[PDB]
């Protein structure tokens, strides 16, 4: 839910 | 922190633009899963997305804010 939105941007906002 | 808040409002966004193709989102879901799992290459998630988002060029450019530089 907003767990899966939430690990998502986790994994988004370490790419960098 | 900002940058996680960001990324944040950016998938929500892609949540709401294909609130009737979940398909869709939880294909972008994915790719993130698959990245990080198979530790894939940055280049190999761009070209995911890029495809992923053909008809969504706005989103594909938010989503190169996230790579590096
Ligand atoms: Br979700
Ligand atoms: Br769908
Ligand atoms: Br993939
Ligand atoms: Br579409």
């Amino acid at each position: 839910l907003d767990d899966d939105l939430g690990t998502a941007a986790a994994v988004l906002s370490n790419m960098r | 922190d900002v940058e996680f808040s960001q990324a944040i409002s950016y998938v929500n966004k892609i949540k709401t633009r294909f609130a009737d193709q979940p398909d869709i989102y939880k294909h972008f879901l994915e790719i993130l899963q698959t990245y990080q799992r198979e530790q894939k290459p940055i280049n190999e998630v761009y070209a995911q997305v890029t495809h992923l988002f053909q008809n969504a060029p706005d989103l594909l450019e938010d989503f190169k804010k996230f790579l590096p530089d």
